[PDB]
RNA sequence: AUACAGUGAAACUGCGAAGGCUCAUUAAAUCAGUUAUCGUUUAUUUGAUAGUUCCAUGGUAUAACUGUGGUAA
RNA sequence: GAUGGUAGGAUAGUGGCCUACCAUGGUUUCAACGGGUAACGGGGAAUAAGGGUUCGAUUCCGGAGAGGGAGCCUGAGAAACG
């Protein structure tokens, strides 16, 4: 299990993207009234 | 003129395919789309030009580009790949037959990492950037490109996972198992929602799903096999569907909609040797694709009516339909010549 | 004797002889152990040079871990620092070598990453 | 820029001749260049040794082979034309090439040490040599390091001599390279400092390996002629 | 545009520098290989037909047959990225290649009443139609190879036997 | 592949600071290819002077060998089913040496009925497949290297060896 | 010397260049000798080393070359 | 991959060189592993000179580089000064 599995923090991917705001064009609510069942 | 094949009452047409006076009148498209002996995976980044296809022997990224009708370079990556993605232009993610992840650049390599067992599929998160990558076992892994961390691995049935795809509009994560579970797993909460399973009526042997879809709606699924039998799904009345027998039927990789163009309703599924495409609400056959080779996958240009395949051959196989759609704007004497 | 796939089976039960004035055990001339790797029935020929000493530990299995003190006639310091040696080594189905145990082995056929040598004789 | 074996001058020059591909070893063997022109002087430079090997005078084992940098090792009779010039050249006492002169029905032959015997293809034993001749078939009885009597006209071995304790050996290697009187004692080992050591004027011993010995003859008879002095 | 014309059968080639484009717009959008007449492109050789054969544009650069693309591209050829023209034909065209596959209605001073001849007669034998003590000797040297070393293998064989006998 | 060199990793004392050196040609690994089933295409690859390599990925016609008399025969591939050198590499179904894969052994019964006359002494569990078609083989050709599919049938001992495993 | 016949610009060919500066500091891991490779590659050097045949000579496709041209190149 | 075992991959082949599985090993006070320079100096690396006694002949400081990392190709030999 030595290299399996290696909980470390990486140097180049640290900033490899960015996030997003919005996200989804949905709401949360309309997640919760999407499935509820 | 190319020349069409037979189907119903519609046409298609191939270029680069293993018969294509006529070195004379040459209709070639894409200069050097041939690969050594085989191909991996191809398909069309989000804007509008720059095709990725992966290797075979000595495996390469063999980057297209579409307004110069040609190759940009090839890249041997260090091991065979199954499975990738492109994350908008140049950089791109992907993981290998062994469970070595690269990330490729502009320059190429940027990084080589790994999951700690053998992994299958890789989806990424347009939403707070996690990619979600399924191996085999208890084990859907995370590895975000924010910070770069590893995340509380999803805990999965016994085999393990086939594919994985993440809902767009809304984020439904799916999980194709192989005792016919979808597990649905939520990517707010980081937990599951739903494990609907999949049934049929004729029950050869004990089936996997192979392949997940979702559409920009965010309502309905599409769902595959390892028994060549499509299935749609919506949340109304979610416990049967409606399914697709094909006609030869050895294991369905690819079924992609048609929620972007006209002609709507429609959709595309794709086992080892045909690719055939029909119409929601009825389940009946559009037209089929039929090459003269096996297929490893395929793929459909956004906006147009145009299909690039994988295959076992040594070049690969473009699809267009007149009746779908026209060709693009890079493609646009396509409907001059034929 | 048989824990692992792959058929386990001499390559072509199998008897050798190197020469050179080593013996062959009689259940390693005609035996069920394998002799993978063991030269005298094995897969490697002997070659090189032998060498002689005791032991240290044999903890894992096809490790022999042998210690070599040798004379060297020191001109710097006018006395003489004791030597010490140690070598990897694979089984033979001869002896269990425990602790002590002179023994004396040949260069053959790089087997692991350290590992020239292959136990021939035990006294 | 030299070896020791050559017995070369150290007023001659800058580039030291490399000896080309043959036989025998770089590190065992002298060429021609520096046989002819600098140790027995028939030439002044390069240019007439050169001249002289296309006029095709030099005879070394029965052939030809006109090239400058050919590596004559030991005992290639170096044959000439002109003034039947017949030369056998050994190993003196202290490392270097001593070029004895021999007569005609002794330069009708050279011998070899056999190096091994092999099953190779097709059921044909085998015998290879210091300077390779894979002549066909001897008796099975050749071990390694007997000698093998080559014919020379054509290349069959005539004699045999074998090798075994009281023989007349010659050693070509290490700290011993040069020696000959094969007689104090006898030392088969198992790998290393293994022989049949050799005598001196106050009958003296010494210590070499198989490989770096190599067999001439009797003791008092071996049918190579000697230098003296 | 100036348009090459090649008459090929009598060996005949000349350049016809043509002004008044709506002449020229019946080649437009019409790729490499595929036909055209005289009708639309001239008034004084009808029913004359040209296969087109590309053609170098202003810049000089040159279009290879069938790709797509009428603007320029950068593909790699005999492997470096070289610039090409695209195999359609467009407004930019500096010289057009064209060869002609059937005489209309006017002949021509320069294509047709006039032609050059060939070079010369062939030189090979089959080619001006359409050794044996060699023969001789390849077969001789051959049976002696044989007649040679095939005994002689056998014949130190024996020798090996010899040596077996007395061992 | 990358790498043949103890350069880049720790010995059997433990040593650091390593930093050591551009890898030459000689130290070349290349990709591993692994051999499937599909149409025969072999990669002719060049080393070592005119040392030309055969890279077989797609191969069929495996040349399998009866084990009591010896009779390699030509026969076809279906897929490997344990093979713990990577138990991923039976989940992707590819063809490596020593490898167990079954055959349809159709050219095994022409041979049977054309040198002993009737149709099925040998062994029951591969009596079923004579009857059935699909038998065990492992494959002793290297198409990594050689390009080849050779192997040998699977006949009494050495099945139960494997079908006691899986 | 009425199918070749000497000078020979420019083209194919055989080979030529067959081993040259600056920059950051590795403790038998850089180096030197030595053991071995039936554990391996090898142009050139050298010695050796080939046995399956039913009812007078095989095909177009490219140069150089001519000719028509484009481009500032 | 630390130490070894079994098999495969790749190799010019030997080789945890790489990967699956398994065992918890291995070096060390008989000096592990680590600390620096008159490591522009040293180690014979070599020629020695008929009186210079650590000046006094040379191979090599370490590996790289052909604007910068990356990928590929050629060859008996290369990760090419072309």
């Amino acid at each position: 299990k030595g290299r399996k599995l290696n909980y470390s923090v990486q140097d180049p991917i640290a900033n490899y993207e960015a996030p997003i705001t919005s996200g989804y064009k949905w709401s949360d609510d309309q997640i919760d009234e999407f499935f509820a069942g | 003129v190319l020349k069409s094949t037979s189907a119903n009452d519609v046409s298609v047409y191939q270029v680069s395919g293993t018969n294509v006076l006529e070195y004379q009148n040459r209709v070639e498209l894409i200069q050097d789309f041939e690969f050594s002996e085989a191909s991996n995976k191809i398909k069309v980044s989000r804007d509008g030009q720059y095709c990725m296809a992966t290797g075979t022997y000595k495996p390469q990224i063999h980057v297209y580009d579409f307004a110069n009708l040609s190759l940009k370079f090839d890249r041997h990556t260090d091991a065979e790949n199954v499975d990738f993605t492109i994350l908008s232009w140049t950089k791109s993610v992907h993981l290998q037959n062994d469970r070595s992840i690269q990330f490729q650049n502009k320059g190429g390599l940027h990084y080589t990492t790994r999951i700690p067992k053998f992994g299958r599929s890789l989806v990424y998160n347009k939403v707070n950037c996690d990619l979600y990558v399924g191996a085999s076992g208890n084990e859907l892994y995370r590895l975000n490109l924010e910070k770069g961390r590893f995340l509380n691995p999803f805990k999965l049935d016994t085999e393990g996972v086939n594919h994985v795809s993440i809902n767009e509009v809304n984020g439904l994560l799916a999980a194709g198992t192989e005792t016919n579970v979808v597990e649905f797993w939520d990517p707010r909460s980081r937990s599951r929602v739903s494990k609907l399973y999949l049934e049929n009526n004729i029950d050869n042997r004990p089936f996997q799903v192979t392949t997940t879809s979702f559409r920009n709606d965010g309502l309905t699924f599409a769902c595959g096999t390892s028994n060549g039998y499509s299935y749609i799904y919506d949340l109304r009345t979610s416990e049967p569907s409606i399914i697709k027998d094909q006609g030869y039927g050895f294991d369905i990789k690819k079924i992609i909609w048609l929620d972007n163009v006209g002609t709507e309703n429609k959709i595309v599924t794709c086992d080892k040797r045909i690719a055939k495409i029909w119409d929601r609400l009825d389940g009946k056959a559009y037209a089929s694709m039929e090459p003269s080779v096996d297929i490893n996958d395929i793929e459909h240009v956004p906006g147009t009516g145009m299909f690039f395949t994988a295959n076992e051959s040594i070049p690969m196989h473009t699809y267009y339909i007149p009746s779908l759609g026209p060709s693009p704007r890079w493609c646009s004497f396509l409907d001059s010549i034929t | 004797q048989s824990e692992r796939a792959f058929q386990k089976q001499p390559h072509i039960r199998w008897y050798k002889n190197a020469g050179l004035g080593f013996k062959t055990p009689k259940t390693a001339i005609e035996g069920s152990y394998i002799d993978k790797k063991c030269p005298f029935t094995g897969l490697v020929s002997i070659r090189g040079k032998i060498l002689t000493g005791t032991v240290v530990s044999t903890k894992m299995h096809r490790t022999i871990v042998i210690r070599r003190a040798y004379l060297h006639y020191i001109p710097k310091y006018n006395r003489y620092e004791k030597r010490h040696k140690n070598v990897p080594v694979h089984v033979s189905p001869a002896f269990r070598v425990q602790v002590g145990d002179i023994v004396t082995v040949g260069q053959c056929r790089p087997i692991s990453k350290t590992v020239r040598f292959n136990v021939v004789k035990v006294s | 820029a030299a070896p020791h074996h050559w017995l070369l001058d150290k007023l001659s020059g800058c580039y030291a001749p490399r000896p080309s591909a043959g036989p025998h070893k770089l590190r065992e063997s002298l060429p021609l260049i520096v046989f002819l022109r600098n140790r027995l002087k028939y030439a002044l430079n390069g240019r007439e040794v050169k001249a002289i090997l296309m006029q095709r005078h030099v005879k070394v084992d029965g052939k030809v082979r006109t090239d400058t940098t050919y590596p004559a090792g030991f005992m290639d009779v170096i044959t000439l034309d002109a003034t039947n010039e017949n030369f056998r050249l050994v190993y003196d006492v202290k490392g270097r090439f001593a070029v004895h002169r021999i007569t005609d029905e002794e330069a009708s032959y050279k011998l070899g040490k056999v190096k091994k015997v092999q099953l190779g293809k097709k059921g044909v034993p085998y015998v290879v040599t210091h300077d390779g001749r894979t002549i066909r078939y001897p008796d099975p009885n050749i071990k390694v390091n007997d000698t093998v009597k080559i014919d020379l006209a054509s290349g069959k071995i005539t004699d045999f001599i074998k090798f075994d304790a009281g023989k007349l050996v010659y050693v070509t290697g290490g700290r011993n390279l040069g020696r000959i009187g094969t007689i104090v004692h006898k030392e088969r080992h198992d790998g290393g400092f293994d022989l049949v050591h050799i005598k001196d004027s106050l009958d003296n011993t010494f210590v070499t390996r198989l490989n770096n010995v190599f067999v001439i003859g009797e003791q008092g008879k071996p049918y190579i002629s000697l230098p003296k002095g | 545009m100036k348009l090459n014309i090649s008459y090929p059968v009598n060996g005949s080639q000349k350049t016809f520098e043509i002004d008044d484009e709506h002449r020229i717009r019946v080649f437009f959008d019409k790729r490499i290989g595929q036909e055209v007449d005289g009708e639309a492109v001239g008034d004084e050789f009808k029913g004359y037909v040209f296969k087109i054969s590309g053609g170098n544009d202003k810049q000089g650069f040159p279009m290879k047959q069938g790709v797509l693309l009428p603007t320029r591209i950068k593909l790699l050829l005999t492997r470096k990225r070289k610039s090409v023209r695209g195999a359609i034909v467009g407004p930019d065209l500096a010289v057009l290649a064209l060869v002609i596959v059937k005489k209309g209605e006017q002949e021509l001073e320069g294509l047709t009443d006039t032609t050059v001849p060939k070079r010369l007669g062939p030189k090979r034998a089959n080619n001006i139609r359409k050794r044996l003590q060699r023969k001789r000797h390849q077969r001789a040297l051959k049976v002696r190879n044989a007649q040679a070393q095939r005994e002689a293998a056998a014949e130190y064989a024996q020798l090996l036997a010899k040596r077996l006998s007395e061992r | 592949g990358i790498s043949r060199d103890s350069r880049h990793k720790r010995s059997a004392t433990g040593a650091k600071r390593a930093q050591f050196r551009k890898k030459r040609k000689f130290e070349l690994g290349r990709q591993p290819a692994n051999t499937k089933i599909g149409a025969k295409r072999i990669h002719s690859v060049r080393t070592r002077g005119g040392n030309k390599k055969y890279r077989a990925l797609r191969i069929e016609t495996g040349n399998f060998s009866w084990a009591s008399e010896g009779i390699s025969k030509k026969t076809r591939i279906a897929g490997v089913v344990y093979h713990p050198s990577n138990n991923e590499l039976v989940r992707t179904n590819t063809l490596t040496k020593a490898a167990i894969v079954q055959i349809d052994a159709t050219p095994f019964r022409q041979w049977f009925e054309a040198h002993y006359g009737q149709t099925l002494k040998i062994e029951s569990s591969v009596e079923s497949q004579f009857s059935a078609g699909r038998l065990y083989a492992c494959i002793s050709s290297r198409p990594g290297q050689s390009g080849r599919c050779d192997g040998y049938i699977l006949e009494g001992e050495e099945l139960a060896f494997y079908l006691r495993r899986l």
